């Protein structure tokens, strides 16, 4: 484990940045309700 | 309606109060009931508080 710099540098560089652009596209969308019927918060309450 | 009129329970939810209603029991009608409002069914898979 001392043998690997520029290449290990290139690929935490790729996992970062590939992270940013999930964030980016995937941010808050992520969610969803236990009847796939409500596409809110406010629509999943009660019971079903 | 179809809610439990136990007094310790309390739910509560938000906007609604409920009303826990003295039920007297009748003839005409052959359940308990009471003259000093109207009850209200929601169904189930209806919320209330929308």
């Amino acid at each position: 484990i001392r043998t690997i710099g520029n290449i290990v540098l290139v690929t935490t560089l790729l996992q970062f940045m590939f992270a940013c652009i999930g964030v980016q596209l995937f941010k808050g969308k992520f969610f969803s309700c236990n009847d796939l019927s409500k596409m809110t918060e406010e629509e999943c309450r009660g019971y079903y | 309606a179809k809610d439990d009129l136990d007094p310790e329970k309390n739910d509560s939810e938000p906007g609604s109060q409920r009303i826990k209603p003295v039920f007297i029991d009748d003839a005409n009608f052959r359940r308990q009931v009471s003259y000093q409002h109207a009850a209200v069914h929601i169904p189930t898979d209806i919320y209330e508080g929308s």
